[PDB]
RNA sequence: AGAGUUAAACAGUACGUGAAACUGCUUAGAGGUUAAGCCCGAUGAACCUGAAUAUCCGUUAUGGAAAAUUCAUCAUUAAAAUUGUAAUAUUUAAAUAAUAUUAUGAGAAUAGUGUGCAUUUUUUCCAUAUAAGGACAUUGUAAUCUAUUAGCAUAUACCAAA
RNA sequence: AAGUGCUGAUAGAUUUAUAUGAUUACAGUGCGUUAAUUUUUCGGAAUUAUAUAAUGGCAUAAUUAUCAUUGAUUUUUGUGUUUAUUAUAUGCACUUGUAUGAUUAACAAUGCGAAAGAUUCAGGAUACCUUCGGGACCCGUCUUGAAACACGGACCAAGGAGUCUAACAUAUGUGCAAGUUAUUGGGAUAUAAACCUAAUAGCGUAAUUAACUUGACUAAUAAUGGGAUUAGUUUUUUAGCUAU
RNA sequence: AGAUCAAGGUUAUGAUAUAAAUGUCCCAGUGGGCCACUUUUGGUAAGCAGAACUGGCGCUGUGGGAUGAACCAAACGUAAU
RNA sequence: ACCUAUACAUUACCGCUAAAGUAGAUGAUUUAUAUUACUUGUGAUAUAAAUUUUGAAACUUUAGUGAGUAGGAAGGUACAAUGGUAUGCGUAGAAGUGUUUGGCGUAAGCCUGCAUGGAGCUGCCAUUGGUACAGAUCUUGGUGGAUAGUAGCAAAUAAUCGA
C-alpha cells in the first residue's frame, strides 16, 4: 500500500534468538534476562562448549541497518498531531508509533490527517474496532 | 540553569545597570571595584570570520577527489593485470606464443604428411604466408641494400 | 591470534579537554579549521595548548614578559601566550607591546592600556597573522607552583631534597629522629 | 551529596566483590588503628615518608605568645605600588624634588628586608628595623632609612 | 441456584487494584531413555512476518482534451524587501566596523490590468511507436572477480647415463 | 623453468561515491595517404624503408677486475657489422561498448501492492509442544584444587549491605590574581532565599637555626645566574620550485 | 682538565621498531601457590618436601591420548568456504 | 590417498585502536547553448537545465586488529524525588498486572496490540538519594513435595442390645 521507504535492502542480522541468563532454567525467582555470571567457577562465564551463547560486540547488526524495523523505517514515538508536524518532510524515511496514552479520540485525528500526510504508522486500528 | 526568560525593563531601570556595571572603560559603581568581567574570545562570529579576505590567501589543500580505489587483483587470473603492473610481460608471451603456434602448424603437417588432406583453407594459408614472407626478405635482398 | 597487541596501542594525549564550554569551544571549533589547511607546525602547538587543566596552563606573570620582549631585535612579533599574563608591580617602566592570550586580569590591562599597547585575544590575533610571522610563543613554569615539589622522596641520598608533608612549622614537627644529628641520624 | 556514576561504586555492583578484594579482603582494620606503631612495625613507611618525628627538638617554648615575633615582613622590591604606580612616571623626568616618604607603619609592613633591587631614585623610608644588605644599597642610591617611632 | 441493586458483584466484610510459588479444570499434543532440564541446526503442526511501481537500443518521438494566465517575444502599475552603492547619527583623537533612519542603483519579486491575451502558449489527463507497460522479490542459467580444489598436459632446459 | 593449454567446480561479491565533492583515464571501435607480393577470392591477406638511447648477435679497440691465466669471468666502454627485437611517430567526434573508484552482473521464469477482501515467495524454537543428530556434571565460594563423598540453597513476592561528615593529598573542572576571602556579622527588603557591606582575621609574601640575633643574584638589571639538549619566530645568504 | 679556533665523506655490525620519552596518584589488588624436562639437595621414599633457569597452570576456553586445570597441536571478535 | 579444530587465508560484518581527509555555498559544480577574448584552440561572459546541509562532540576514508577472572578507568540503561523544559498525553481510560499480538540493542532495557483496571502519569537537559538482589545456618508473610492423608491418636479391665 504505503512506499516503501528510500533505498530498502536485505535486513540481514547475526544471532537473531534471545539471551537466556545462566540457569535460568531450574529457579523461576530467575528471570529470563542476562546477567554476566561473574563467578569464579562458572560453566559458561569462561565461555565453555555448550551454553546459551555469550553476548558481546561481535553479534550486532551492520551501521546502517542499525534499529531498522522489518518495513524498512527506523521506528519513532509519535504523541500529537504537533510531533506528527516533524514527520512532513521526512516521510519517506522513519515511521510513527501512536504513543499507548493517546484516546479514541486523538487517535482518530491522527489517523486521517497522517494518512494524507504519507507516513506509516506500526499500529492504526488500535481501539478501531468502530466503537467509542 | 538554563538562560533566557522573556524580560521586560524600564526607563528608570534600565539607566541603573551602566551603574551597576560601568562600562569597558571603567569600573562600575554600586559595587566596590566589581568590574565588568571579561570575554576570552572577543569576535565570536564563524561565518564572517571565514569571510575573509585575510586567511584564504594561506589556505593550501582542497583535496575533494577521496582516492581510496583499494581493490587487489590477482596477478594470473588477471592477464589484463600483467602489463599493467609489468610491461615486457607481453613481450614473454608474445615471443613464446608464437614459437607454440608455429609448432601448431608443425605437428598438423605431420598429419598433412600422413594423409595430406588440407591444406585447403584452415592451414593452406597458414603455410602460404612465407611465400608473402620472402617478400619481407626480398626487402632484405633489395631494400637492406642502402648501407 | 600473533601475539602482539602488548601495550601501549594507545595514544593517550587529550583529544578534547572535559570542559563544557561555548567560547573555549569555539576557538577549537576555529582553531582546528586552521591547522588542517596549512601545515604549519606553530599553529598546532596552539592547539596542543588549548587543551590543558587550570594549573598546567601555566599563569605567567609580566616580569617573565619584558626581558623576553628584551630579547631584542624584534621589535614587531605578536605576543602569544596561552595562559593568563598577569599584572607584576616591580617592572616600573612598561613597554609598548600587544599580546595575544587568552585570559587577562583587570590589574593587568590597566598598565598595558597605560603603555598603552592594545591587547588582543585569539579570534582577535586570527585576522592578523595566521602564519605567525613576526610572532612569539611564551609558556610560564611548571615547577612554579608550590604543590608540586614532594618528588620523589627515599631520604637516603642527598638528592633526597623534597619537602615533606608537614602539620605546621614550629617545634615537634618532623624535626627530631631522622633529619638532625643527635636524635637517631641524620638523613 | 554525587553526582553518582560518576562515584565509583555505582556500576561496581554487580561485580561479586564490589572493589576491595577477594582472598584477604575488607576487614573492618587490618593496619592498626590510626598510627600505631610508628616505632614499632609500621617503620618503614614512617622513614621514609616521615624522618624527624617521635622525639624531641628542645626548647620547651613555655606559653608563646604570637605577637612577640609579629615581624610582618615587606621587600624593598615592591616598593613602588607601595607609593603610587604613575607616581614613579614624574620622579623619572629627572626633577630632584624628592627622596620621597614611604611610611611602612601606617601601611601594615614593618622590617624593610633586601630583596629589592631597587631603582636609582633617593628614598626616605621608614621602618621598624633594618637588613644591611639592603640599606648599604640604598645608601648607594641617594637615600636613606630613618627608624619609625 | 433464579430475581435483582448498581457505571461496575470480572467491587458482596481477604468487600479497589488480585500477581509470584502451588496448581483444581478443559482443549491441544506426546511418550520404556540424557533421571528432569537445556544448548546446535533443522523439524511438521499452528498462528504470524515482510512483500512492489513511469523502460531496451529514452526521466524518447508523436497525436487527444480540459481548464487558464505574475509565464510569451507579453506590457504597465502596486508593493514591500534583499543585495550592492552614497549620506547622516551612536566612535575609545580620526578611519573602519556596526545599528538606526535617507536616497540612488540593478535585477529579481509578488498583488492587479492588458497582442493572441489559450494563434503555433501554460498547467492537469488521453494516444500510438523501438526492448516495450513490467520496472519488484525468490529462483535456473550465462559469463566476471579474489580466494580454491581436482583433472590433462605444448615445447624446453640440466647433469650423467651411452 | 615458460599461459604449455585448458577443461570441469565449489561457496562468497562491499559500495544512500555528496542522501557535505573526477563517474574520469587507460585501452578497444567506425570515419580522412600508399604500393604490390600473397592467399580467399565474400572479406581478409601480406610490404618495407618512417625515427631512435637502440637492447641483444658478431667483430675489433679499450680498460676495471678476477678462482685462474691456453684462459675465462667480466668492468668501463668505444666502434663497426649484419641480425633479431620492442616501444615512441593514432588526432576527430562516436559507441549497450574493456579495465576504475573493497571490478556480480544483460537474460529468462515465477506474481496483478487486486474497492474492502486477499492468494504468492522466502524467512520466523518469538517462549512451548512434536521428530533426529552431536554437546552436556548443578548453582554461589574460600583454595594449588570443587561436578564435589566440602560447607549455604524448599519454593516466591516486598525489605537488605559501599553511606555520613571530618579535615588533608592528588588529579581535575569553574572565577580570579600578589592577591584572595562575606558566609561571625548588620543594613537595605518580599523570606529560612538573595542583596549589599566594615574593620579584622585566615592563608599565601620570606627562610630559618634548639634560640637571641640575622634575613635571601657584585647593579638604575637578570629567569635551575653559565653550559649543551631544543620546537617556534626572527635573520645571513645559497640554490630551488610555483606564481613570476 | 677546561673554554675556542683550524682540517674532515657518504658515520662506522647485523635485524627491527607492533612507536619511542618521562613526572605525579604511591593508584585498586597481591604478598599460601602448583608442574613437567634437564640441573638438584633432604630422605630408602612417595601424587611428599627444598630449590636455581626457563616455559605453562591459577586467569584459559581449547581441537587430540575415551577419560583428565598443566600432556601435544593452538593461545578463543560474529559469520560461509 | 585421505581425516578432522574457535588455529592459518580470502571475501563481507561488528565494536575497538591507529592514521588521514572535509567547512570562502550573497558558493561550488557539471550538463548544454548563445556568444565572444578568439590562441590554431584554450578561456572568460550570458541563457537554459540539474546536483549540491552535520550534536565539525559531525561526516568520509584507510589499514590493522579482538580470550580473561582479582582489580582500575570508558561511554550505555532501570528504579527515584528536586528546579528548568516539550501550545506533553489523561474517565473518548492515566500507574502497575498478565500475554500462543508485532518489533527494535551487541546487551541492560523500551516501544507496541489486546484483556483487566479507576485517577493520575512519563520523554529530552541541568542536578542528585535510604537507587536495580538468586545468594547472607539472611529477617517477615503465604506455600510445596513426604501427606494433604501417610506418621500415628495402643497405659488406667469393657461396654451392651431396646425406647
Amino acid at each position: 500500500m504505503t512506499i516503501r521507504p528510500a533505498y530498502r535492502p536485505k535486513i540481514v542480522k547475526k544471532r537473531t534468538k534471545h539471551f537466556i541468563r545462566h540457569q535460568s532454567d531450574r529457579y523461576a525467582k530467575l528471570s529470563h534476562k542476562w546477567r554476566k555470571p561473574k563467578g569464579i567457577d562458572n560453566r559458561v562465564r569462561r565461555r565453555f562448549k555448550g551454553q546459551y551463547l555469550m553476548p558481546n560486540i561481535g553479534y550486532g547488526s551492520n551501521k546502517r541497518t542499525r534499529h531498522m524495523l522489518p518495513t524498512g523505517f527506523k521506528k519513532f514515538l509519535v504523541h500529537n498531531v504537533r510531533e506528527l508536524e516533524v514527520l512532513l518532510m521526512q516521510n519517506r524515511v522513519y515511521c510513527g508509533e501512536i504513543a499507548h496514552g493517546v484516546s479514541s479520540k486523538k487517535r482518530k485525528e491522527i489517523v486521517e490527517r497522517a494518512k494524507q500526510l504519507s507516513v506509516r504508522l506500526t499500529n492504526p486500528n488500535g481501539r478501531l474496532r468502530s466503537q467509542e | 540553569g538554563h538562560v533566557g526568560r522573556f524580560v521586560i525593563w524600564t526607563e528608570s531601570a534600565f539607566a541603573r545597570l551602566n551603574d551597576l556595571f560601568g562600562t569597558w572603560k571603567k569600573p562600575s559603581t554600586l559595587k566596590k571595584g566589581y568590574n565588568l568581567p571579561q570575554p576570552k574570545m572577543a569576535n565570536t562570529d564563524l561565518s564572517r570570520l571565514l569571510k575573509s579576505e585575510e586567511i584564504r590567501k594561506v589556505l593550501r589543500d582542497p583535496r575533494k577527489r577521496v582516492f581510496r580505489s583499494v581493490r587487489r587483483l590477482n596477478p594470473l587470473t588477471n592477464v589484463r593485470q600483467l602489463i599493467k603492473l609489468n610491461p615486457y610481460a607481453e613481450v614473454l608471451k608474445r615471443r613464446a606464443a608464437l614459437a607454440a603456434e608455429k609448432r601448431t602448424v608443425a605437428k598438423v603437417l605431420a598429419k598433412a604428411k600422413k594423409q595430406n588432406v588440407e591444406l585447403a583453407k584452415s592451414h593452406f594459408a597458414n603455410v602460404a604466408t612465407k611465400a608473402a614472407a620472402n617478400r619481407a626478405k626480398l626487402l632484405a635482398a633489395r631494400k637492406k641494400k642502402v648501407a | 591470534g600473533i601475539d602482539i597487541n602488548h601495550k601501549y596501542d594507545r595514544k593517550v594525549r587529550r583529544t578534547e579537554p572535559k570542559s563544557q564550554d561555548v567560547y573555549l569551544r569555539l576557538l577549537v571549533k576555529l582553531y582546528r579549521f586552521l591547522q588542517r589547511r596549512t601545515n604549519k607546525k606553530f599553529n598546532r602547538i596552539i592547539l596542543k595548548r588549548l587543551f590543558m587543566s587550570k594549573i598546567n596552563r601555566p599563569p605567567l606573570s609580566l616580569q617573565r614578559i619584558a626581558r623576553f620582549f628584551k630579547a631584542a631585535n624584534q621589535p614587531e612579533s605578536t605576543i602569544v601566550v596561552v595562559g593568563t599574563v598577569t599584572d607584576d608591580a616591580r617592572l616600573l617602566v612598561v613597554p609598548k607591546l600587544t599580546v595575544c592570550a587568552l585570559h587577562v586580569t583587570q590589574t593587568a590591562r590597566e598598565r598595558i592600556l597605560k603603555a598603552g599597547g592594545e591587547v588582543l585575544t585569539f579570534d582577535q590575533l586570527a585576522l592578523r597573522s595566521p602564519t605567525g610571522k613576526n610572532t612569539l610563543l611564551l609558556q610560564g613554569r611548571r615547577t612554579a607552583r608550590t604543590a608540586c615539589k614532594h618528588f620523589g622522596k627515599a631520604p637516603g641520598v642527598p638528592h633526597s631534597h623534597t619537602r615533606p608533608y608537614v602539620r605546621s612549622k614550629g617545634r615537634k614537627f618532623e624535626r627530631a629522629r631522622g633529619r638532625r644529628s643527635s636524635c637517631g641520624y641524620k638523613k | 551529596m554525587s553526582n553518582i556514576k560518576r562515584k565509583k561504586t555505582r556500576k561496581l555492583r554487580g561485580h561479586v566483590s564490589h572493589g576491595h578484594g577477594r582472598i584477604g579482603k575488607h576487614r573492618k582494620h587490618p593496619g592498626g588503628r590510626g598510627n600505631a606503631g610508628g616505632m614499632h612495625h609500621h617503620r618503614i613507611n614512617f622513614d621514609k615518608y616521615h624522618p624527624g618525628y617521635f622525639g624531641k627538638v628542645g626548647m620547651r617554648n613555655f606559653h608563646l605568645r604570637r605577637q612577640h615575633k609579629f615581624r610582618p615582613e615587606i621587600n624593598l622590591d615592591k616598593l613602588w605600588s607601595l607609593v603610587g604606580a604613575e607616581k614613579f612616571a614624574e620622579l623619572e623626568k629627572e626633577k630632584s624634588t624628592k627622596a620621597p616618604v614611604i611610611d611602612l607603619v601606617k601601611f601594615g609592613y614593618y622590617k624593610l628586608l633586601g630583596r629589592g633591587h631597587l631603582p636609582a631614585r633617593p628614598v626616605i623610608v621608614k621602618a621598624k628595623y633594618f637588613s644591611k644588605k639592603a640599606e648599604d644599597k640604598i645608601k648607594k642610591a641617594g637615600g636613606v632609612c630613618l627608624l619609625s617611632a
